[PDB]
């Protein structure tokens, strides 16, 4: 509320204006200029493709950074009076960086199939090109967001585990299960991204 | 087996057991254990001696602190003292009591310093009431004056630049003087309640007019100044007494020694029947006769004239570990233990790491000039071993680097070679001039003449294989790449394949060792239905990738550039079982059957480890007649952890490529941004500028790459040596020795 | 993706770990059983060395007395809390301030009631808690009317905000000081509850029950204490907290009470208070109401420690460890009286 | 032929490589300084000991500079949209990886200095975690190179 | 005495490194004429005539490896003298 009021104001004003212009277009019989086809076609697929390429590691690295810091603060805070837990809790940060590893390998996979063309009108660019661009952009978005939330989740559970482990030193072996169950979704996003971008044949 | 037998019992009662354990702990080959019944600390057969030792230790700590307050050092050149066994030590501490007794007198006379400060305030009173208050409390003070008096009084302050000694703590705490003027007696009354809250109790209450008061105060102040100047002679005797601190530092050393002795005797056995006080000890077998020698030393002093011998005894518990380390391998074992403490009878990973760490650092330090620089650093540190070890140093960085001089030297020496094969020495390529790429009439034979005219603005990649060129290079990497504008693509492909291949082989080396220990501990259920599925799974998954990548490297010639396949697409295809009939050609004949068989056997490998073994454990348990559900829970957690973890480790091997690329790029830019400008047109004043330019360049590479990023690379090597290596066979659950060597 | 858990640690991760480490220093039942067998105070110090409390009696306490033990315990308290405070940013800083306000009020009323008797003027400093020390701890000796006390407290001591418009009196006798205590504590509880509910998140959920219980506890205590005294009933009605679960019957049933029977008939209506009052039957052999209240208090704080990102793990913690100090003192008292008859009256923790 | 808008996007990428990454480094340094204050009064001997976080922030800046220079030399008047969007993607990815790494190092550095202020043995531990922060930046830089070819 | 070795030994090591690498650079720029693989930069814009200009200017550029190293030749000698002053 200190400064988020500005964000809420922008959000509400934007959506109110969107509703107003939408209804204004609709009742004026002026819907033929709201051509979604023009927007989706006259925008070159390269912009979508490179946005996807960037996002696919943008979000993964963001999630990894969030996880490392949220676990790091707790582990080092607890280690001040319990030095024995200092090295034992490396596994949480290992799992946190695993999502970045997955993100970068996905970027390598997606980065292929980037053959430039010379078409200039949509009929010349063609269905295969448009499908390839849209599909790989979507796959990039999916892997990015999935890895982000997997990173946040594993960071939180690792923080909890590290905090608890300082007390009773026979607890670490019964809390990694939640960690693995967290990493599962990070892998699921990767495989869905592959399934999406399987059949790209840009050219 | 890092050791055979340590847990034994080789003690007996003696009239002078203190010297027995003194010699035993001088020998430094034991670690005691006793007190299973857990009789509390506050009722021990040897408690009173421990208590009086604690008292003497606190008292000498007090005198040590006091002499440290006087900034008088200690001579640490004394030799290792000798244990003063007999009870006479206590009486000697009574002598030492006398020392501190006179010390107490000094503190009494330190209160005399109060009076000194007293007169000193009157000095600044040469400037209806006045007083001396703390400087830092002026603002709340004057606000309080505003509240109580509402401005009817007035205040003015002054301060002395020299800080003023404290009667109580001795600190040079700031002080200040204030003068307040009133109008009536009610204010004179009420203001003291506020003034006493700010510690001002030395007031020259008004006696006479200003002049006569000033003269009287002056006279008395000079007289009392002469008096304090006379009476400050106590400092001489105080220093004379204080100079005697050095004498009993060796006494303090041996005080700690016999206090620790009595502490061990506190833990020693609780039974005193028939003079039998046997306490169990941990001492490795190879040193057993050494213990016997210590026993003889006991009989040199203890007049009991008893054999003091006793037999060894086995144990059903878990003994500790020990790592005899020579001079050269100290830091490596420090690192390995820093990962964790190995269980008894574990494969020490020192001989592997001691050579795989420089090799990996070199795999991520592909540059030769920097190898020379690091090797020069290492030789400088090493050659002054005798000088530095016989020296007083303070910087902790220097201490850790001097502890790691061995690793630093080895990774510098390996960095030299790996940089040489990299062919990237200071961003350039050491060209032995064996390039066999382009000669003019050959290029003109391939229909290419005078195309540089249009080429003055474009780049003109040449398609390979005109039919008269090729040639690999024995000397590592062919040099011409160093200026090719497309060097990045081939370099990155090469690094990708490099990193993956090395990681797979190193991981196989890591995982292949557990079978040794499994056969050693004689656990058939953990090898037949254990390591076998793990290795077959790993091999069938990733050795396939290795064979495929070598196959693509060796077989597909240049002329078949089109239609050539992509390896990752094939791997993903087999992972998803999709079988397109067009768009990618099979790698080799018979692909379908072999690939399908490998994937199905890999999948069929999991249920063995997932389900079979606990059924057999329950079978034998029932044959006898153990929570079976718990057993399969733990096993299944282990198996899914192995599968997912091994995928993660195989994926995590790209840091090698990452760091190599970062090194390459950073070296190029560091060359080509600052000192590239050194190439110029000047005739006389050019080398002059080059002087400062190279000075700056050398310093910047020192401060960007030699120190901090190299540290990051080294820690990454360490992380790889820990997690993706030792999480396959290293259980890491044990205890080292905490020897009774005196200190 | 919960509301309050994403951003907690970014500036409150280190201190949280430090306090959670320090919470292991509470002694379980085994240590109390161990420590109840000491034969002298020196024995108690020897055992205290082996626990997390070790090494705070390396002084020249040859004639060791309970006074030094209490002083060292409180010294450990204040040094630890001050170190914890000096590493905190603004929200946690207001929180820890709000904590120390309680001891500040206690010290102020201790000093005014001491100086009400003219026999003592300046020897009252060592008794006051060092934690509740502000710059004007000595201005209390100049207040002849509570208006002057307000004028002394106004400037820097923020306690003004708790009584700036709640006290209007010109004569300072020995009766009204209890009114001062009650009103100041009332305002403190109200303000703390409002701050907690503003802070929002899991802190409110995990700290509302504690403050509610404290409010009802003080309400009941002030009701029972005022039975056979000169305090009028309307003034008593003008002194209850308004943050507990006794809101209606607090102002509609307690004020109409005149003996223990009616207080019983009001407390038995709720389950937990019925149980607490039945347990404290006021029999000669049974513990008084205060002990049962302390037992419930420790139970609530112990229950409060099961939430990861809750601010009150600081506040709760302090209270708990303070109780621990009290326990130790009682044991030593028996060692001073040379009898173990009532040594089992301690209230175990954890 | 190519549109005139094409030169826009690529240039913008360079700006990101010298805004976002830099900003992350800035935060890191600031936070570390605060830590030093809390540690300076009690353990004065370890001031230079804590030179390690601040440099480990500045390295992020260095990375940005590298990529920026590269994208200042591949810029030419006749750029197709393909190249422009490749370069924009590289700049965005490297800037954001730098930013995230900067935030991580800043928080970890505060925690590290505060922890070592009371426990010398914690020193090595903090260093370990700090490495995992810095490496994140490198990952961003990686794709930049991959996007100067494909 | 003046300029004690504690703050100058790094100067000597830097001077040694500078002189050795500058001699190396000059030698590989003159004898080998700094083949373009080890050297992109040169000094001209019109080189459509023939090879005499390229090698001539390469010799001129290598000649500049003189005062450059010579500068240190001396600075090292001065710093050693300052080190000697005890």
């Amino acid at each position: 509320t200190g400064l988020e009021l500005l964000y809420l104001g922008i959000f509400v004003a934007f959506w109110a204006c969107m509703v107003v212009v939408g209804i204004c277009y609709t009742i004026f019989d002026l819907g033929f200029r709201f051509d979604v086809a023009w927007f989706l076609t006259e925008t070159s697929p390269f912009m979508w493709s490179n946005l996807g390429i960037g996002l696919a590691i943008s979000l993964s690295v963001v999630g990894a950074a969030w996880g490392i810091y949220i676990t790091g603060s707790s582990i080092i805070g607890g280690g001040v009076k319990a030095p024995r837990i200092k090295t034992k809790n490396l596994v949480s940060i290992i799992f946190c960086e695993a999502v970045a590893i997955y993100g970068i390998i996905m970027a390598i996979v997606i980065s292929n199939m980037a053959e430039p063309f010379s078409a200039t009108e949509p009929k010349a660019i063609g269905h295969r090109n448009y499908h390839a661009g849209y599909s790989m952009f979507g796959a990039g978005l999916t892997v990015g967001l999935s890895n982000l939330f997997c990173g946040v989740c594993v960071g939180i559970v690792g923080s909890g585990a590290a905090l608890a482990d300082a007390q009773n030193p026979s607890l670490f072996v019964k809390i990694l299960i939640v960690e693995i169950f967290g990493s599962a979704i990070g892998l699921f996003g990767v495989i869905v991204a592959i399934l999406q971008t399987s059949r790209v044949k840009m050219g | 087996r890092s050791e055979e037998m340590t847990l034994a019992q080789l003690f007996l009662q003696s009239e002078a057991a203190y010297c027995c354990v003194s010699e035993l702990g001088e020998l430094g080959k034991v670690q005691f254990r006793d007190l299973n019944p857990d009789v509390n600390v506050f009722q021990r057969k040897f408690v009173n001696e421990v208590r009086r030792c604690e008292e003497m230790d606190r008292k000498l700590r007090f005198v040590e602190k006091e002499i440290r307050k006087a900034n008088i050092p200690i001579m640490d050149t004394g030799e290792n003292p000798e244990v003063p066994f007999p009870r006479d030590m206590i009486d000697l501490e009574a002598n030492f009591e006398k020392i501190e007794n006179e010390l107490k007198e000094i503190n009494t006379n330190q209160e005399a310093l109060k009076r000194n400060f007293l007169e000193l305030t009157e000095l600044k009173f040469i400037l209806f009431v006045a007083g001396v208050i703390n400087r830092e409390r002026i603002p709340t003070f004057e606000r309080m004056l505003w509240r109580v008096c509402r401005g009817n009084v007035f205040l003015r302050q002054a301060e002395i630049e020299n800080p003023l000694e404290d009667p109580v703590t001795g600190d040079y705490v700031h002080k200040s003087v204030f003068i307040i003027f009133f109008q009536g007696d009610q204010l004179k009354n009420r203001v003291k309640k506020i003034c006493e809250g700010f510690r001002a109790s030395l007031y020259p209450c008004p006696e006479t007019p200003q002049e006569r008061k000033e003269m009287a105060s002056g006279v008395n102040t000079r007289i009392d100044d002469l008096q304090m100047v006379l009476n400050q002679t106590e400092d001489h005797r105080q220093r004379v007494l204080q100079a005697a601190a050095k004498n009993i530092r060796v006494w303090f050393i041996k005080v700690r020694k016999m206090k620790a002795i009595y502490h061990t005797l506190n833990l020693c056995n609780i039974d005193v029947t028939q003079k039998c006080l046997i306490a169990e000890v941990w001492c490795p077998v190879t040193d057993l006769d050494s213990i016997q020698f210590a026993l003889r030393r006991g009989t040199e002093h203890s007049g009991s004239t008893v054999p003091s011998i006793l037999n060894r005894m086995q144990t059903n518990q878990t003994p500790p570990t020990y790592n005899k380390t020579n001079k050269f391998t100290h830091g490596f074992q420090n690192i390995v233990d820093a990962y964790g403490i190995g269980t008894y009878r574990e494969i020490n990973p020192a001989p592997y790491t001691v050579i795989t760490f420089p090799f990996l650092f070199a795999v991520m330090f592909g540059d030769f000039g920097h190898g020379i620089l690091m090797t020069l650093f290492a030789v400088w540190m090493v050659l002054r071993e005798s000088r530095i070890l016989s020296q007083k140093h303070e910087n902790e960085m220097f201490s850790m680097v001097f502890s790691g001089r061995y690793i630093i030297l080895l990774m510098g020496l390996f960095s030299i070679y790996t940089g040489l094969i990299y062919n990237d020495c200071f961003s350039k390529s050491l060209n032995i001039f064996g390039s066999s790429w382009s000669v003019r009439p050959m290029f003109t034979q391939g229909n290419w003449t005078e195309e540089t005219l249009l080429g003055s603005s474009v780049l003109q990649l040449n398609p390979a294989i005109p039919g008269v060129f090729g040639g690999p290079y024995p000397f590592g990497i062919d040099p011409i790449w160093n200026i090719a504008t497309n060097k990045l693509t081939f370099l990155n492909s090469f690094k990708m394949k490099m990193s993956v291949i090395l990681g797979i082989i190193h991981m196989l080396f890591g995982v292949s060792l557990s079978l040794f220990n499994h056969i050693y501990f004689k656990k058939p259920l953990n090898i037949y239905f254990g390591f076998i599925p793990e290795i077959i799974f790993m091999s069938s998954l990733f050795g396939y990738l290795v064979i495929l990548i070598f196959y693509k490297w060796t077989a597909y010639d240049a002329h078949s550039s089109r239609n050539a396949p992509s390896l990752l697409i094939h791997f993903i295809n087999m992972f998803l079982f999709s079988y397109p009939e067009s768009g990618n050609a099979m790698l080799y004949s018979g692909q379908k059957g072999i690939q399908c068989f490998l994937i199905v056997v890999a999948m069929l490998c999991v249920p063995w480890m997932l389900l079979f073994k606990p059924l057999i454990l329950r079978h034998q348990y029932l044959r006898k007649k153990f929570d079976f559900g718990d057993t399969m829970v733990h096993q299944a957690i282990h198996t899914i952890e192995y599968c997912l973890g091994c995928i993660s480790n195989t994926a995590s091997y790209l840091r090698l490529w990452a760091l190599s690329l970062a090194h390459a790029q950073l070296s190029e830019v560091l060359w080509t941004m600052v000192i590239h400008i050194g190439l110029h047109v000047r005739s006389l004043a050019g080398g002059l500028g080059l002087f400062f330019i190279f000075a700056a360049f050398a310093t910047l590479t020192v401060a960007i790459l030699l120190i901090m990023e190299g540290l990051s690379a080294f820690l990454h090597a360490l992380r790889l040596h820990w997690v993706e290596f030792q999480n396959k066979f290293y259980t890491g659950t044990g205890f080292k020795f905490l020897p009774f060597s005196f200190e | 993706s919960f509301f309050p858990e994403l951003y907690f640690n970014v500036d409150n991760g280190y201190l949280e770990g430090l306090v959670r480490g320090l919470k292991a220093g509470v002694l379980s039942q085994a240590d109390y059983l161990n420590l109840v067998q000491c034969e002298t105070l020196e024995d108690l110090k020897l055992h205290l060395q082996s626990t997390d409390y070790g090494n705070f009696l390396a002084n020249e306490a040859s004639p060791l007395t309970v006074s030094v033990i209490d002083d060292k315990l409180k010294e450990k308290m204040v040094v630890e809390f001050r170190h914890m405070r000096n590493h905190a940013y603004e929200p946690l800083a207001s929180f820890l301030d709000f904590i120390t306000y309680s001891y500040m009020i206690d010290n102020v009323i201790l000093l005014i009631t001491g100086t009400l008797h003219q026999r003592s003027i300046a020897e009252l400093v060592p008794k006051c808690h060092p934690l509740g020390s502000f710059e004007q701890m000595e201005a209390v000796n100049i207040a002849q009317t509570p208006a002057e006390l307000y004028n002394a407290i106004l400037v820097d001591t923020p306690l003004a905000a708790f009584f700036q418009d709640c006290i209007s009196e010109q004569d300072l006798d020995e009766m009204n000081i209890e009114i001062i205590r009650n009103t100041l504590y009332k305002a403190y509880l109200e303000s703390f509850y409002k701050f907690c509910t503003l802070l929002g998140g899991t802190t409110a959920d995990a700290m509302c029950p504690i403050l509610e219980f404290e409010a009802d506890r003080r309400a009941f205590i002030i009701t029972i204490n005022s039975f056979g005294t000169e305090l009028s009933k309307e003034d008593r009605a003008k002194l209850f907290p308004h943050c507990g679960r006794l809101y209606p019957e607090g102002l509609a049933q307690l004020a109409r009470a005149d003996d223990y029977e009616q207080v019983k008939n009001v407390a038995d209506y709720y389950p937990e208070y019925k149980l607490l009052f039945e347990g404290a039957g006021s029999n000669p052999g049974d513990k008084t109401l205060e002990d049962r209240f302390f037992e419930h208090e420790v139970k609530l704080n112990k229950l409060a420690f099961l939430n990861q990102f809750h601010f009150g793990v600081f506040y709760a913690f302090v209270k708990l460890k303070e109780q621990e100090c009290r326990n130790i003192v009682w044991i030593a008292e028996c060692i001073a009286q040379r009898h173990r008859a009532k040594i089992d009256n301690y209230i175990p923790i954890f | 032929n190519n549109p005139e808008y094409s030169s826009f996007f690529g240039v913008m990428g360079a700006s990101s490589a010298m805004v976002f990454s830099a900003m992350g480094a800035a935060y890191g340094t600031a936070k570390s300084g605060t830590g030093i204050a809390a540690m300076s009064v009690m353990r004065p001997e370890l001031i230079m000991k804590s030179i390690i976080p601040v440099v480990m922030a500045g390295i992020i800046a260095i990375y940005g500079l590298v990529v920026a220079v590269l994208i200042a030399n591949s810029l030419t008047d006749g750029i197709t949209l393909y190249r422009s969007f490749l370069q924009l993607g590289a700049g965005l990815s490297v800037g954001l990886s730098g930013l995230a790494a900067g935030f991580a190092i800043g928080i970890v550095g505060d925690a590290g200095v505060r922890g070592t202020a009371q426990q010398p043995r914690l020193f090595v531990g903090m260093i370990l975690i700090l490495i995992f922060a810095e490496v994140l930046g490198l990952y961003g830089l990686i794709v930049a190179l991959i996007l100067s070819t494909k | 005495l003046c300029c004690g070795p504690k703050l100058a030994a790094c100067g000597i090591v830097l001077s040694a490194w500078g002189v050795i690498m500058l001699i190396m650079l000059g030698i590989f720029f003159n004898v080998h004429s700094a083949v373009l693989i080890e050297d992109v930069p040169f000094t001209e814009k019109d080189f459509e005539n023939g090879p005499q200009n390229i090698y001539n200017l390469y010799e001129q550029v290598s000649y500049n490896c003189f005062i450059a190293a010579g500068l240190y030749l001396l600075l090292g000698g001065f710093s050693f003298c300052q080190v000697r002053l005890n």
